[PDB]
């Protein structure tokens, strides 16, 4: 139990704001 | 690697308590808590 | 608690009919003729609706989280 | 160091910060590790954990949320950062080359390979702390704020 990522959650952008 | 995993009471978080910890909740703060179901097989007759 | 799935005498499944029968009474029906329009002629069978009582309405007041 | 492999042992990715949102000694552990921030569209730029910074903007990141920032920067390009945008990615060639270029660019000394390997282990450290000390009660008046 230390990153169980499996990628990721939709990892969001600094640009896209 | 298994960290022993509570459930509060008023929260219903899972905390990890290893040992010489403090029971107390992450969040909120309760004193009382709970512990998760087991891992092994349950296995039941209709009966 | 809640409702037995079988009538302890006889064997007929009483499982189906709590919604059914608190909506009849809800309707108009009295308590006789509502046992009887769901279906249920023995006297065994009709108690098992009659004497009832839920409590899980009440155990599920108890929320464990929300 | 010459190698994006190594660098992803102090590369913090995004499943660890939710771990230490709360954990004090935080300018002391994460100060000296690079991230995996997103400008966008699928490029990334390897930014320096430079100092912990707060946003007045408090965003949810799943079930937490944190209103903090960090002080990044590319070699020259810095600015306010929050908890969001961090890839759970490692290090790939390109932005490896790239952040070497722009070290090389800005007149930075690369950090040397063994300060990465003195300061993968503060992380290990800090994971496998106990809080005996008063950190709990301070934990969770920051998280009922
Ligand atoms: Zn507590
Ligand atoms: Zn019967």
């Amino acid at each position: 139990t230390s990153t169980y990522g499996r990628y990721g959650s939709q990892t969001p952008m600094y640009g896209s704001g | 690697q298994q960290p022993m995993i509570y459930i509060c009471g008023e929260c219903h978080t899972e905390n990890e308590i290893k040992s010489r910890d403090p029971i107390r909740c992450r969040e909120c703060g309760y004193r009382i808590m709970y512990k998760k179901r087991t891992k092994r097989l349950v296995v039941f007759d209709a009966r | 608690m809640i409702i037995p799935v079988r009538c302890f005498t006889c064997g007929k499944i009483v499982g189906n009919k709590w919604e059914a029968y608190l909506g009849l009474l809800q309707a108009e029906y009295t308590e006789g003729d509502a046992l009887d329009a769901l279906g249920l002629k023995r006297y065994c069978c009709r108690r098992m609706l009659l004497a009832h009582v839920d409590l899980i309405e009440k155990l599920l007041n108890y929320a464990p989280l929300e | 160091v010459s190698l994006p492999e190594e660098l992803n042992r102090v590369r913090l990715s995004r499943h660890k910060l939710e771990r230490w949102c709360h954990m004090p000694f935080f300018a002391k552990t994460v100060t000296g590790c690079f991230v995996r921030i997103g400008i966008g569209k699928p490029v990334y730029r390897v930014a320096e954990i430079t100092g912990v910074v707060e946003t007045a903007k408090v965003y949810q990141l799943g079930g937490t949320r944190t209103n903090k920032g960090l002080q990044l920067r590319h070699g020259n390009d810095q600015r306010v950062f929050r908890l969001e945008f961090v890839s759970n990615q490692e290090f790939t060639e390109s932005e490896f080359m790239k952040w070497k270029e722009a070290m090389f660019s800005a007149g930075m000394q690369l950090p040397t390979l063994d300060e990465i390997n003195k300061k993968e282990l503060s992380i290990k450290e800090a994971l496998n702390y106990k809080f005996n000390d008063q950190d709990i009660e301070e934990i969770v008046k920051e998280k009922e704020r």
